[PDB]
Formats: structure tokens, C-alpha cells, sequence
């Protein structure tokens, strides 16, 4: 969604420090508001310290900073939110192997469902499109992102993902749940149906084709499933009062204090607490990767394209069991018919990656 | 049925405030986004903004980011839009529309008009002087908008041409023709009437010949 | 901001003919282009959407094309009804966009206005103030030019202009011309003339009235 | 169960300060009771030794709580907490993923159950009936609060879910051990029986419809499995007794001690000990996510809603096989028939998320 895959491609001089001038999905543009709350907040009270406060008052403000900072202890935050973190992005990666792809059921619509007329046209077309609908019912159902384009089941109508008759038979079935497996259904009636008038050869072949459904369906409901079952709210409620605590510590104890008074730790006046502001982006960009991927279907920079997905999920689906079917290119001999042992040509700046067969570590390199 | 039923027609005067409604029936009202229209006469259509009934997200213009404000109330399946700092450009027709891909449901619409002039009753004056003989009214110095004019409580439709209103000193001004076969007048007793609501007057003119 | 730019500004038919309205992009908006059907004082209402797709109540006269940035409304069969205003309206993006608008208005057989002046009512003279009327009534086309002339010398300031929409029986525009004058100005002088200019003749139509 | 997914969309401002607001299933109504208990507690030791204590007395205090302050340490809290946690949370959403769903053999069922007359239809009732007792069957043995809605066999019949014959059949079958397994038996002989009746076709689909049995049994197992083997009781004792050990430590060490003494570390006297408040809340709220999880099917705010899944799946279930069979919607052409290249419209809120396509890192973007 925010692929930057290409520029690290090769660990060079500056792969990742050429990251830090990037702004789109950054940590500046998730902090911008928290830090300067901060930044307000820190100056605030340094300058009440260095000009309201009387000679008695700073003095217990100096005893005050230093009990809050001997409470800005980072080993405690970084223990719970490295593994917060740790469970947001393994949730996050299982929601995305977890967002449907028609090409397997694809293949085998486009191959199996026999007839190169017009109604083994509309067999295949409308098989596809049960499956699609599947997924956008239940991507409109979990993505803030798809929802505010499918607001309503009118809208995935008027989008031509359902027929009106489609959703004459939606509206026919009374149920008080989500409808999103509906056309997971009708596709294996559709799929039997099919096989009845001849237009699918055995059961092998329809099982075949039933089985890559249920495949999609257990995807549908694995959607469901994280988007039904948040991360605990006490373990999130955890993690956010355990980097607030430290951050709490910070404004008062991070205060730069008289430095005539000599105290242990505080020698030097640098009005800019430089690393405590270092540590805020550390650790607020750091609560922020799990605040961001915690729902990766909603509409931050990093989250998912689920939109984008499904346009293209449409036009292939129907392209592959449409136009491609039973239609193949010309069967030539290839380019190696007579040589058992290709040597595929190298360009002019690969022919270093042109390697002897690794045949494995036992084997004396002779 | 989808209607989106709007407030009535506004008056207020240049700096105030004016917060017309649009109520919703016949779909439900959190599903489609809510857009706002401002039509003005010899301009084009512009588009003030739109609000998610859901969330109450609102996302405005940036042409009306310090004029309008948007808000809804969901137990109510009504929208609001309100225009502050008002001035005489933000004289317009405001509709409602329901989205969903394209406008498909528009409201009635809400005129508000924005001047510092009084409701006035209209002062209304016969017109009298070649086979059809031409009469009219003269209905002046009259606020704020509309008038009713029929000639014989409406019987006498055919051949009247009422012209739209202008603007006088801050105060309308419009005329009212007929024309009439010159063998049923002054034979028969022509009278234009004139009906005021903004001050409730109904003031009737027979429209007798010159002397 | 995405421009939509629309033409004719007006176009001049007659029942049975065909027209396209036309309107046309700043950029790519692929297929997301929505054509509105407004008659004068009403709501406007939905007639293609989406570029192509007629809306339902839409009869098979009326049909969207093109894609991009030039696109275009085709009303074949003209009928009564169709007769008003037509605009267009992108959807991509935020803010959507309307076009300028095109008035269609009905083409007929050129007439001479009907120039009636009349002198200010008794009542409105007491009241201290005098209006002298002067309508024109049921010509075409709509271009007209009305002059006033108080004892021969031309008279502009004080006159206020009124027009109508073409008419819906005959297809004819009328317009109403206003002198107003203060009871003093207006006794001091005899002759209150109304002097017309159309395109139905080279002579003005005029019609006054004498105080005499 | 508590489900707060769509407040937790974007990474906006108050993302997860506005979660610290909510009381449901939340870190305060988790830890209301222990926190009070805390809190007199530490105020009790606070008010003898302020009030109560001679000077004597209280100058061996406070060497007591110089040595209990020194051993409230955090860092191995952290670690055996973090790791206790993880392996709870790793269960807990093991367990979810182990409660079985209808829709892959009520898609089966659904298409491959041949006939229209009452008998085909009270085959496939039956067929899904079956499956869903197998799960009620485990959920009322692993849940209590399925367990108190079926506190007896007699609430499985009276509820619906099971035939007074079939608990007649049930009652015949002698065997000391847990009959949920019964139902998945009869399934696979009712199917056999079905096929042989000629209702279902081929073996390649009765064997399909007996795999998504299978299955639905290895999911009744995992739950069995998971409430049997509970995590090892001295790993549980091991980590409250660190926790205590950590509070018993603060219950006296953090006390505040004399200012007048100048003990290094303790130069001010607040009276209420914040930041150890806020210590407790994290890892008492810490443990009481390990506490609350550790049976995700009792009947805690964000424990399972699984009376709720059972009463979904009953409905769906059979409404699938019944009004579902074979029965589709008209066939029509899509909207995108003559269309190879659908551009399905965007929304105004929405335009922005209509990307190009992303064909790999590797090519240039021009
Ligand atoms: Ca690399
Ligand atoms: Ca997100
Ligand atoms: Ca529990
Ligand atoms: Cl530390
Ligand atoms: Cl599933
Ligand atoms: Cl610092
Ligand atoms: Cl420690
Ligand atoms: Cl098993
Ligand atoms: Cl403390
Ligand atoms: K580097
Ligand atoms: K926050």
C-alpha cells in the first residue's frame, strides 16, 4: 500500500536513511499532533519553571522532576509494547493472507465449465461473479474503505457486482445475519446445477471446483473472524497507559534543571531536551506501527487497497473465464525443442549472476 | 419512496446566521451520503459539501470552508446545513441530495434571501388606456417574495402575462398583462387581485377605463 | 478541481429534431459523468449517470456517451417535454463538478411585439410618485431593445426591464419596461413616449401618450 | 466479543486515548477490586507509620522499606509476564480459530443432497442438524456459558437441537465418555445411507461431504483438547507469585518516607505514590489479560460470544440446505458483459482510493 520494496532492494549506504525523508505513511505524519501536544506541554512547564516560579517553589519543582524521573523507565514499555507490537503485525499479515483471490477457482471455471456459446458464456461469467460478490460483500463488511463506497447493497448494484434479480433473491431469504456467504451458496448450486446439464464432465471435476470455493469462503470468514475478535481492550487499554506513564515522567522529570544547583544528572542547560524528544519519536512511533496496523482495513497510508483489489479481482475473474476460455495461443516447438541443456542469454549487467549449480555443502568444489 | 423534504424559504438580515433542514424518508438515511447544492440564478450549480449520516464526517468545500457547516441527526433522518456571516452572494437556492454514484434524489430546495428591508404590503395600481384591447397591474414597493396575481380570482387565466419581479430601492417591483377582446371590455368588469402572504394583504383593483 | 466545461450555452429546436449537448473535462474522468434534466423553479432530476446508463423513468429518446474527457448528451425525437435546462456533473472525486448548463429552448416562426403603453393610475399619482408602463408582449426571438423618450430627448435613467421565459403555448418571450418618475418631473412635462426596436421590422414599434 | 475494531480504523489523534475511556471489558473493571485492596493497603502502612510509629520505630521502617524498595524490581516481572501472556493470547485465539462453522459442509449439503420432496428435504435438516449437535454437544462441555443455557441433556431436546429420539438413540449407546463425538457418527452414516438411497450421486461427492466432517471433528477436538489441557499450574503459580512478590515489594518499599532524613531517593513526600499506582495498573492489568484469556469461553466481557454463534449457525445452517436448495436467482448478462475493462464507479468519499495498478517494485513507474 506504501511499497517502498525497490529502494531497499540492496543494502547500500543510505537504504534506510533515505527512508527518513519519505512522508507519506511516516512517523512524522502519524506523531505531527501528539508531538506537539508534547513539545506545548514541555515548554509550558519549563517556562513556568525558569519564570513564575519563586526561589522556594523552583526548589521543590527540582525534587518533583527528580522523582518523575527516576520513573521514566523505557524496560518496562519496551517489554509490553514489543510484544503488542508483535501480536498487531502477526494479526496483520493473517488478514492479508486472508483477503480472497479469485485465480484459483479462476482456473478452473475457465477450463472446466464447458460451452463456447452464449449460455456457457453466462455460465462462467455468473460463477465468477458469485464468488467476487462473496468477497465484496464481506470486504464492505470489514474495510471502512470499501463501506464508504458500498454503503449500501444499492451500491454494489449500481457497481455491477449484483444483478437486481441478485438482489431480489438477497432480499428473499430472511436472515437476521450477515448475508456475505449467500453467494458462496448459490455458487455450489449454480456449480451442480451446471454439472446436471452436462456443462461440467465428472464429480471429480466439480468437487475440484467446490473445493477452491469452500477455500474462499474459509478466507471470508477468517476476515470475520479477525474483525469480530479485537485485540483484548485491556490489553490495548495495557500498552497505552504503561507508554503514557513514561511519557507523564517525561515532561516533569525530563525538565532541564539549575544547573548552579549542581544536581547529579543535571549539569547542563540545554532548553531542548534533544534525546527525550529523540526517545517520544521512538516510542510514540512506536505505539503508532501497532495503532496503524491494528485495523489495516481502514484508510491510513499503510493500511490495505481493498478497493484497488477488487477492480482488479473483477476484470480478470470474468476475463480468464470469458475471452480465455478453451482460447490458447498457437502451439509452436520451443526454442530449446533440440537442446537438452538450455544456456538462456544473461544481459549485459547480469552476466555475473550466471552461477555453476549449487549441488550441495558435502560435495568438494572442483 | 425516496423524498427529501427541506425546510421552508428564509429571510434574514446581512451578518446572522440561518440553519435550514432536509428530512429523509423511504431508504435508509445512513447508507447515502448527503450532499448539499447552491444554485444560484446565471451561475453555475456550486457544491457546498457532503456529510456521512453514520459518522457525521462532513467534508466541505473549500470555496465554503468558513460558510457552511454540516451536521445530522440520525434518530431523526434529518440533515442541516448552516450558513454564517451571511451577505447578499449568500442569496441562493439550496438543495439536498442523495448520493449513490449521482445525485438521484433532490430536495425541493430552500430560498434564502439576505436584506435589511421590512415586510411591505404591495401597492397595487390599475392600468387603463385595436380589436383585443391590453390591461394590467402594476403591483409596486412591496417585500419580501412572492405574489399571487389572477385576474377575476383566477378565472381569467388565458392571455396574462405576469413578469418576474425586480429589485427597486430594496424593494420588488413587478407588472401583470392581459389582453382581452375589446367587445368584453369595459363590458365585462376585469379586476386583478393581488395576494401578499409575506403580510397577508389581498387587495382587489378593478381596472376601470380612463376618464 | 477537476473543470467541466459544457456547450451550446443554448440551442434553438423545434419537436421531431435531434441535439447534443456537449460537455467536456479538465482531465481524465473516465466513465463517471451524470446528466441532469432541470425545468425552470424545479429540482433537477437524474438522466444518465455513469456516462451511458440511463436512470429509470428516462424514455429510450435520450441516450450518454463518451469517456475521459469528452462526453456528450443525445436527445433524438425531440418532444414537448424536453424543453429546459440540461447539465452535467462529474463524479470523480471531491469536489464533483457542474457544468455551465444549456437552456433548449423552442424554435419557431419570427412575430412582431405587441407594444402597449399605458399612463400612470390616478391612485399612484395622490401616492407622489409616477410610473409609466410599457409592455411588449408574445414576439421572437428573444433579442429586443426598448428605448424611452420623455418630449423627444431619450430617457435611461429611472426605466426597470422585465422578461419572461418562452412561453410554453405559442413559444413567444414578452418583456415589461418601467419609467419611473417623482409626480413632479412627471406633470412638467406633456409627451411620454415608448419607442421599440426588434428584428421583425427596421421602423421601432412605438406607442406613447400625450399629456394633451 | 468486545468489539471496538471500527473505532481502531485509522491512526488518528486519539486512536487509543479515547479506549481509555471505556469501562466494558475494560483494565478498571478487571481491576477495580485488587486496586482498592492495594490502595488501603499501602495508605494503612502510610498512616502507622506517620501517626502510629516512635521514632524508633520509625527508623527501622524505614530501613524496611530501603530493603523491600530494592527488590521491587520490574525486569523479571516483565519477563516470565511477557512470555506467560503470550503463550495465553497464542490459546486464546487458537481456541477461536477451533470453533467449528457450518458454511463448508452447509455448502455441501446444501448442493450435493439430491431432491425437492419433503424426504430430500428432511435428509438435509437432518444432515446439518447432526453437525450442529456435535458442536453444542462440546460447546455446553467447554463453555459455561453455553454449559448454563444446556445445563442438561434435557435443555439440548427442549431447545431444538436435538430429537427426542435421537436422545433416546443417544441414551441406547453405553459409553462412559463424552458422546459429542455421536451426532459426527450418525452424520457419516445418514450420509452412506443418503447415497445409497441414490441422493447423493457419486462417492467422490459423499466422500467430499464426509472430509468437511472430518474436519468439523478436528475442530470439536481442538476445543476438547484446550479445555483439557490446561497451561501447566506451576507455570500459573510461578508468575502471580513474581507479580506479588513485585506488589508485596511496593506495598512497603514505595512508601514515602521521611524528607527530613534526606534518604537519597526520597527527597519529596507526596502522600500518593502515582507513578507505583500506575506501575500496578500496568502489570496487574497486564496480568489480567493472561486472567482473563486463559478461557476465552467463560463468561468475562470479552470472553466468546458463543451462545450467540450457536444460535447464527442453527439459522444459516438450515435455511441453506432447505430454501436454499437448488434454488438460485434468475440468470442475467452482468453490467459488464460487453465490457472487458470494467471501471466500477467510486463513491465522492472514496475517489481517492481508485490506484493503478501495482505491477512489482522491479518496474518503473512512467
Ligand atoms: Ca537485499
Ligand atoms: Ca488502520
Ligand atoms: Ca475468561
Ligand atoms: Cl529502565
Ligand atoms: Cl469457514
Ligand atoms: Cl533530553
Ligand atoms: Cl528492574
Ligand atoms: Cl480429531
Ligand atoms: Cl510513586
Ligand atoms: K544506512
Ligand atoms: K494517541
Amino acid at each position: 500500500t506504501v511499497t517502498y520494496t525497490n529502494r531497499v532492494a540492496d543494502a547500500r549506504l543510505g537504504t534506510f536513511s533515505q527512508l527518513l525523508l519519505q512522508w507519506k505513511g511516516s512517523i512524522y505524519k502519524l506523531l505531527y499532533s501528539e508531538f506537539l501536544i508534547f513539545i506545548s506541554l514541555y515548554f509550558a512547564i519549563s517556562l513556568v519553571y525558569r519564570l513564575i516560579l519563586s526561589e522556594s517553589q523552583r526548589l521543590m519543582f527540582e525534587k518533583l522532576a527528580l522523582y518523575c524521573n527516576s520513573y521514566a523507565e523505557l524496560a518496562p514499555v519496551s517489554a509490553v509494547l514489543g510484544a503488542y507490537v508483535s501480536l498487531v503485525v502477526s494479526r496483520w499479515w493473517a488478514q492479508y493472507e486472508s483477503i480472497p483471490w479469485p485465480d484459483r477457482i479462476m482456473n478452473l471455471v475457465s477450463c472446466n465449465v464447458d460451452g463456447e456459446d452464449e449460455y456457457g458464456r453466462l455460465l462462467r461469467r455468473t460463477l465468477m461473479r458469485y464468488s467476487n460478490l462473496c468477497s465484496v460483500l464481506i470486504l464492505r463488511s470489514v474495510s471502512t474503505a470499501v463501506y464508504k463506497r458500498f454503503p449500501s447493497m444499492e451500491h454494489v448494484v449500481r457497481a455491477g457486482l449484483m444483478t437486481p434479480e441478485e438482489h431480489k433473491k438477497f432480499e428473499s431469504l430472511n436472515s437476521p445475519h450477515n448475508k456475505f456467504w449467500i453467494p458462496c451458496v448459490w455458487f455450489s448450486n449454480l456449480a451442480v446445477k451446471a454439472r446436471n446439464e452436462g456443462r461440467i464432465r465428472d464429480s471429480v471435476l466439480l468437487q475440484g471446483i467446490l473445493n477452491e470455493l469452500n477455500t474462499l469462503r474459509s478466507q471470508c470468514g477468517r476476515l470475520y473472524g479477525y474483525d469480530w475478535i479485537s485485540i483484548p481492550l485491556v490489553y490495548t487499554q495495557v500498552v497505552t497507559v504503561a507508554v503514557y506513564s513514561f511519557f507523564l515522567a517525561c515532561l516533569i522529570g525530563r525538565q532541564f534543571l539549575d544547573p548552579e544547583k549542581a544536581y547529579p544528572g543535571h549539569e547542563l542547560d540545554l532548553f531542548v531536551p534533544v534525546f527525550t524528544f529523540l526517545q517520544f519519536f521512538f516510542y510514540a512511533g512506536w505505539l503508532k506501527v501497532a495503532e496503524q496496523l491494528i485495523n489495516p482495513f481502514g484508510e491510513d497510508d499503510d493500511d490495505f487497497e481493498t478497493n484497488w483489489l477488487i477492480d482488479r479481482n473483477l476484470q480478470v475473474s470474468l476475463m480468464a473465464v470469458d475471452e480465455m476460455h478453451q482460447d490458447l495461443p498457437i502451439l509452436e516447438k520451443d526454442l530449446y525443442w533440440n537442446e537438452p541443456d538450455p544456456q538462456p542469454p544473461y544481459t549485459a549487467a547480469t552476466a555475473e549472476y550466471k552461477r555453476p549449480s549449487f549441488l550441495g555443502s558435502t560435495f568438494d568444489i572442483s | 419512496q425516496v423524498q427529501l423534504q427541506q425546510s421552508g424559504p428564509e429571510l434574514v438580515r446581512p451578518g446572522a446566521s440561518v440553519k435550514m433542514s432536509c428530512k429523509a424518508s423511504g431508504y435508509t438515511f445512513t447508507n447515502y451520503w448527503m450532499h448539499w447544492v447552491k444554485q444560484r440564478p446565471g451561475q453555475a450549480l456550486e457544491w457546498i459539501g457532503m456529510i456521512d449520516p453514520s459518522k457525521s464526517e462532513t467534508t466541505l468545500n473549500q470555496k465554503f470552508r468558513g460558510k457552511a457547516t454540516l451536521n445530522v441527526d440520525k434518530s431523526s433522518n434529518t440533515a442541516y446545513m448552516q450558513l454564517s456571516s451571511l451577505t447578499s452572494e449568500d442569496s441562493a437556492v439550496y438543495y439536498c441530495a442523495r448520493e449513490v454514484y449521482y445525485f438521484d434524489y433532490w430536495g425541493q430546495g430552500t430560498t434564502l434571501t439576505v436584506s435589511s428591508a421590512k415586510t411591505t404590503p404591495p401597492s397595487v395600481y390599475p392600468l387603463a388606456p385595436n380589436s383585443m384591447v391590453t390591461l394590467g397591474c402594476l403591483v409596486k414597493g412591496y417585500f419580501p417574495e412572492p405574489v399571487t396575481v389572477t385576474w377575476n380570482s383566477g378565472s381569467l387565466s388565458s392571455g396574462v402575462h405576469t413578469f418576474p419581479a425586480v429589485l427597486q430601492s430594496d424593494l420588488y417591483t413587478l407588472s401583470s398583462s392581459v389582453t382581452v377582446p375589446s367587445s368584453s371590455w369595459p363590458s365585462e368588469t376585469v379586476t386583478c387581485n393581488v395576494a401578499h402572504p409575506a403580510s397577508s394583504t389581498k387587495v382587489d383593483k378593478k381596472i376601470v377605463p380612463r376618464d | 478541481d477537476i473543470q467541466m466545461t459544457q456547450s451550446p450555452a443554448s440551442l434553438s429546436a423545434s419537436v421531431g429534431e435531434t441535439v447534443t449537448i456537449t460537455c467536456r473535462a479538465s482531465e481524465n474522468i473516465y466513465s463517471y459523468l451524470t446528466w441532469y434534466q432541470q425545468k425552470q423553479g424545479k429540482s433537477p432530476q437524474l438522466l444518465v449517470y455513469n456516462a451511458k446508463t440511463l436512470t429509470e423513468g428516462v424514455p429510450s429518446r435520450f441516450s450518454g456517451s463518451g469517456s475521459g474527457t469528452q462526453f456528450s448528451l443525445k436527445i433524438n425525437s425531440l418532444q414537448p417535454e424536453d424543453f429546459g435546462g440540461y447539465f452535467c456533473q462529474h463524479h470523480y472525486g471531491t469536489p464533483p463538478t457542474f457544468g455551465g448548463g444549456t437552456k433548449l429552448e423552442v424554435k419557431r416562426a419570427d412575430a412582431a411585439p405587441t407594444v402597449s403603453i399605458f399612463p400612470p393610475s390616478s391612485e399612484q399619482l395622490t401616492s407622489g410618485g409616477a410610473s409609466v408602463v410599457c409592455f411588449l408582449n408574445n414576439f421572437y426571438p428573444k433579442d429586443i431593445n426598448v428605448k424611452w423618450k420623455i418630449d423627444g430627448s431619450e430617457r435611461q435613467n429611472g426605466v426597470l426591464n422585465s422578461w419572461t421565459d418562452q412561453d410554453s403555448k405559442d413559444s413567444t418571450y414578452s418583456m415589461s419596461s418601467t419609467l419611473t418618475l417623482t409626480k413632479d418631473e412627471y406633470e412638467r412635462h406633456n409627451s411620454y413616449t415608448c419607442e421599440a426596436t426588434h428584428k421583425t421590422s427596421t421602423s421601432p414599434i412605438v406607442k406613447s401618450f400625450n399629456r394633451n
